């Protein structure tokens, strides 16, 4: 559900 | 462009993080968030790094920050631009991970940002 840390 | 109010999102021993939002009318899918780090404590902030994450349905890019230090007593802030694309108008969720040194302590903070204005994604 959450994207990667950027 | 209607103004969207800033949101204060973190404070610890004089170090603050603040969000500002811009929704360019000429690109409705786009949200530009600027994080601003200030320091009114008696000790410098060093090695400051901010990471961010959004739901998978959104796209996020980070511009290089203005720097990695925030001098004590209201020194020059750090600013960093987040570019978010959200064409499907999914509710914006944002989490942040901060690391920095301050008073010779290694600070590690992670949290989801509450009270994001609906204007930042509708």
């Amino acid at each position: 559900e959450w994207g990667p840390w950027v | 462009s209607a103004p969207i109010p800033d949101l204060k999102v973190f404070e610890r021993e004089g170090v603050q993080l603040n969000l500002s939002f811009i929704r360019p009318p000429e690109n409705p899918a786009l949200l530009l968030i600027t994080i601003t780090a200030t320091n009114f404590s008696e000790g410098d902030v060093t090695h400051f790094i901010c990471q961010a994450a959004v739901p998978k349905s959104l796209q996020l890019q980070l511009q290089a920050p203005s720097g990695n230090t925030v001098p004590a007593r209201g020194g020059l802030p750090i600013t960093q631009l987040f570019r978010i694309l959200n064409p499907n108008k999914a509710p914006l969720r944002l989490k942040l991970r901060l690391t920095y040194d301050h008073f010779h302590q290694s600070v590690q903070e992670i949290f989801e940002v509450n009270n994001l204005p609906v204007e930042s994604w509708q």
